[PDB]
């Protein structure tokens, strides 16, 4: 049987996040507006898309293991990571063993959740990769 | 997109390497292919080289990967050893930087690969059937007896379907059985080819 032909939603599998505003995040744990975004299983049989394991890998904020870091740097805003979401608001920390859940097209959240006390604005990037593996 | 050739690869010991196709169907898309190989807790191992470990991929087309076998045969004799072949797959088309921060992705695709020596005397389509069972109260233990990985799945105990399970050549696996969990087991595996083997009805150990 053939893996799946995985699609995102643009064809560079580019999440567009929009832009920070640094002065809305007032606490730690606090969540800007969600982004949609959702990924497609195709080609494959349903044998093969019920029987898959899903984990996104990244290299995780420094003050908060479960989301994406977003970097450092001259420009870069400070304390808030990328935070994923399944599609009923259960954070899918990054870096865990596959998860499964119970279709194919998976649809996800991404968000930005404040990691520290003062958030400062800046450019706000992550990288991750996602990783499905077959039973 | 990309998609790999099959869910699983056999490694047959003694073969200087094995074959796995990646293709994209996709005349408009472009991407980087990177391989390797894992150990069985994901951690990636040289005792397999796969090659091109890194390759384009322009529009639609058929590559080969070619995974080698570098383990010196020091692995076991007499049953199956697990790795994960890994194949990302990364977007490489020229896109445009925009004002907009993104989350960017790329692709992994994950499949066992079971390196099988030769001469084993049980043949593989004779393995799922071999599977035994042990109950107590609230747990379920499977008992692979045979040389080879099985991939335990839609296991039913009476009208309740139970967790999926790998269970290790020559070894044993436990499942959680819920309160409602009936006396009937039945269950299938996934085989060489990828596919669900046929409803076969558990047996209990001795």
């Amino acid at each position: 049987a053939e893996t799946c032909r995985i699609e995102a939603g643009d064809k560079q599998m580019t999440v567009n996040m929009g832009q920070i505003s640094s002065n809305r995040f007032h606490a730690v744990g606090e969540d800007s507006a969600p982004v949609p975004f959702v990924i497609h299983l195709r080609e494959c049989s349903t044998v093969v898309s019920e029987r898959v394991g899903v984990a996104f890998h990244g290299v995780a904020d420094g003050k908060n293991p479960d989301v994406l870091s977003v970097g450092e740097g001259p420009g870069i805003a400070t304390n808030i990571g990328v935070a994923l979401f399944d599609d009923e608001g259960n954070l899918v920390p990054i870096n865990r063993p596959p998860a499964n859940w119970k279709s194919t097209s998976l649809h996800f959240i991404a968000k930005y959740r404040a990691t520290g006390r003062r958030v400062t604005g800046g450019i706000a990037n992550a990288q991750a990769w996602f990783s499905l593996t077959y039973q | 997109g990309v998609a790999l050739g099959a869910t699983r690869v056999i490694y047959p010991a003694g073969q200087k390497q094995e074959q796995l196709a990646v293709t994209n169907n996709d005349e408009n898309s472009t991407y980087l292919i990177q391989s390797w190989v894992e150990n069985a807790d994901g951690v990636k191992d040289g005792r397999f080289i796969v090659t091109p470990p890194l390759f384009a991929m322009k529009g639609k087309k058929e590559n080969t990967l070619r995974i080698l076998d570098a383990t010196n045969n020091q692995l076991p004799q007499d049953r199956e050893s697990l790795f994960w072949m890994n194949v990302k797959a990364i977007p490489s088309m020229d896109k445009s930087k925009l004002t907009e921060n993104t989350l960017q992705l790329a692709i992994i695709s994950r499949i066992k690969l079971y390196y099988r020596p030769a001469k084993l005397a049980l043949p593989p389509d004779q393995a799922a059937e071999k599977l035994r069972f042990r109950r107590s109260a609230n747990s379920l233990t499977l008992i692979n007896p045979t040389p080879y990985y099985l991939t335990v799945t839609e296991l039913n105990a009476g009208t309740r379907v139970l967790e999926n399970a790998l269970v290790p050549p020559m070894g044993e696996s436990t499942v959680k059985l819920p309160s409602d969990a009936g006396s009937n087991i039945t269950y299938r595996t996934i085989n060489d080819y990828g596919a669900l083997t046929p409803k076969m009805t558990g047996v209990m150990e001795h």
